[PDB]
């Protein structure tokens, strides 16, 4: 009306330029106030004809036009208001950690991650033994997950550890996560009394019960050690899963001293010990794989 | 780690908060202690005592309700008494059984000069208190908030 335009270069960077046949008109859009000609960055709010926002949602303006930015889990649909919408739908409105669950509320999307994590929502630290069955806490490059120790174990190859290695000196300091026992480090964990001076450490340690049958889950087991002239003074406590294949996955984790190791059985994976000496009679016992 | 009230209400691993209903006397005279016996009302126990050692203290303790506005007195924690409102952490509290043990706060509270009538209403709010839990084993640090109401009325005489 007082905004004629001779050319687009009259129109300001706050104002739309159309060319309807090279005649030039500056008109700036609702969250914009002037004549059309020059116009301030100010809210459609309070214009002249005002604004149409709902009462509970605050009028602000943003870059093209004026916006009612309803409280979150409710968006505008022009013409009715705030309408509920479930924000966590839409990957414009929620933007949670992939592990979290949106959940909607009154006037904010939360992203809460499954029970049993511990986090505020973004970074659910979980523990160790608080996942469901089959999986267990596990770090991933910066964070805590839960993950089946069957295929984040590590593995050990430490013929150190066999109950007949006396000679040498240890510390199982450095042991923590998920282990596993390959080669000739053996099979499975050692489930009896090792003798003082073996197992390459100065006092050797030993499972205190047997490994669980295939595919148990995570169950907590007792441990014991082997110092002076008594066996099992001091006992500890250890979980084992099995795993599809046929072997275990052991929570190894440091001793209270720095002369504690964890003996290994020998894998035994023949009926008759042919690694042992034709005239070291070898003893194909139930239990007790042995030459003598 | 986790608590519960003697009404069963209980906030599991993550910390959280309870509602902590407790009785109180009908009425009670100025200079008198009103007595809020808490050991008796919160009770906790530790899930993995074989290893970790976990350390239990009231960070703040501060009055509401009634209490803030018609009472003053102390707060006894683990035998020793402290100001209440509080203003220093109270010393740590070992936890080392599955056992439920009780959570060693009782609240003191004397009336002061008052016109008479009901200063505490029954539904009222009259105490927070935050646990603070650590450990002697990592950066363990959860918060138990309690909040403490009045199950009656506490009449205060004029005087
Ligand atoms: C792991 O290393 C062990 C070396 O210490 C080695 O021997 C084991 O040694 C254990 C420590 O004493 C022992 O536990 C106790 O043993 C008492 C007697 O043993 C019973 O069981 C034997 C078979 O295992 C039998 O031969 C015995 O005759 C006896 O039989 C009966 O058993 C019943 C139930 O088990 C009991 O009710 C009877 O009392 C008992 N006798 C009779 C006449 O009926 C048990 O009395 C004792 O019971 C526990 O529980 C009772 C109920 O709650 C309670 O009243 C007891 O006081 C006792 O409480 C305490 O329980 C703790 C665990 O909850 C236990 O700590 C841990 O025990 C583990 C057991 O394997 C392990 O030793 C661990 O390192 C310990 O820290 C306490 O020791 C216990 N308190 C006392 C004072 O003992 C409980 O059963 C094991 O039985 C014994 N196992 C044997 C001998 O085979 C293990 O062999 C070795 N495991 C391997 C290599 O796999
Ligand atoms: C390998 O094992 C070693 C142990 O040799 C382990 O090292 C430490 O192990 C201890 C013991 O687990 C850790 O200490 C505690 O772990 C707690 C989490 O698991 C324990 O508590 C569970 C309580 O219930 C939770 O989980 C269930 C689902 O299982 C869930 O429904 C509940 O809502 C709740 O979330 C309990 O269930 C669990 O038992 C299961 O898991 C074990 C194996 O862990 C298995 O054997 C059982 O059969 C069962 O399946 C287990 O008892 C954790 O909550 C706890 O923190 C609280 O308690 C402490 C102590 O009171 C407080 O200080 C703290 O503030 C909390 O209140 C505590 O963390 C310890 O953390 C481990 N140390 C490290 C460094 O990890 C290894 O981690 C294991 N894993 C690896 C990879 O090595
Ligand atoms: C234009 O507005 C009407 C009514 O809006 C009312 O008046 C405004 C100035 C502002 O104060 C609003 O908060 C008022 O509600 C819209 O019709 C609906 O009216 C009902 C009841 O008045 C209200 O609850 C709804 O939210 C309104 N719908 C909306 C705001 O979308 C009408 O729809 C508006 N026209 C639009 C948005 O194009
Ligand atoms: C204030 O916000 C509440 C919720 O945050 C709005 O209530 C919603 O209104 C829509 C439209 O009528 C309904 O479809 C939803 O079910 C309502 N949700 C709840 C939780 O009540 C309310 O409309 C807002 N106020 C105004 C004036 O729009």
């Amino acid at each position: 009306d007082t905004s004629e335009a001779r050319w687009c270069s009259e129109c300001h960077s706050n104002a739309t330029c159309t060319e309807d046949e090279a005649v030039t008109t500056c008109t700036c859009q609702e969250g914009f106030t002037g004549d059309g000609l020059t116009c301030v960055d100010l809210d459609e709010c309070a214009i002249p004809g005002a604004h149409n926002c709902s009462a509970n949602s605050s009028c602000v303006n943003t870059p093209g036009s004026f916006s009612c930015v309803c409280p979150e889990g409710f968006r505008l649909s022009p013409g009715l208001g705030c309408t509920d919408v479930d924000e966590c739908a839409e990957p414009g409105l929620s933007h949670c950690h992939a592990l979290a669950t949106c959940v909607n509320v009154v006037g904010s999307y939360l992203c809460v991650c499954p029970a049993g994590y511990r986090g505020d929502g973004w970074h659910c630290e979980c523990s160790p033994g608080s996942c469901g069955p089959g999986l267990d806490c596990v770090p991933e490059g910066d964070a805590l997950v839960c993950a089946d120790p069957c295929q984040a174990h590590r593995t050990l190859d430490e013929y150190w550890r066999s109950t007949e290695y006396g000679e040498g000196y240890a510390c199982d300091t450095d042991l923590r996560g998920w282990y596993r026992f390959v080669g000739q480090g053996g099979a499975r964990m050692a489930e009896t009394c090792v003798p003082v001076l073996r197992c390459n450490t100065a006092a050797p340690m030993w499972l205190n019960g047997t490994h669980p049958s295939s595919d148990e889950g995570i169950v907590s087991r007792k441990a014991c050690a082997h110092w002076s002239g008594h066996c099992c003074l001091w006992d500890a406590s250890v979980q084992v899963k099995a795993c599809a294949g046929g072997y275990y996955v052991y929570n190894l984790t440091a001793p209270p001293e720095c002369h504690l190791a964890y003996c290994t059985d020998p894998s035994s994976v023949e009926g008759t010990c042919e690694e042992c000496s034709i005239d070291e009679d070898c003893k194909s016992n139930n239990g007790r794989w042995h030459c003598q | 780690f986790a608590c519960k009230t003697a009404n069963g209400t209980a906030i599991p691993i993550g910390g959280g908060s309870a509602n902590v209903y407790v009785n109180l006397a009908p009425v009670v005279n100025v200079g008198q202690n009103l007595v809020v016996d808490l050991s008796t009302q919160i009770f906790c126990h530790n899930d993995y005592p074989e290893t970790i050692t976990d350390y239990v203290t009231l960070q703040r303790g501060a009055a509401y309700g009634g209490v803030l506005s018609s009472f003053s007195g102390t707060v006894k924690y683990n035998g020793s008494s402290y100001p209440f409102p509080t203003t220093s952490e109270t010393p740590r509290v070992v936890y080392n059984s599955r056992t439920d043990k009780p959570w060693p706060v009782a609240l003191y509270l004397t009336p002061v000069s008052s016109a008479g009538g009901v200063a505490i209403k029954a539904g009222s709010l009259i105490a927070v208190l935050i646990l603070r839990q650590t450990n002697n084993y990592n950066s363990d640090d959860f918060q138990f908030v309690w909040n403490i109401y009045a199950n009656n009325d506490v009449v205060v005489p004029t005087g």
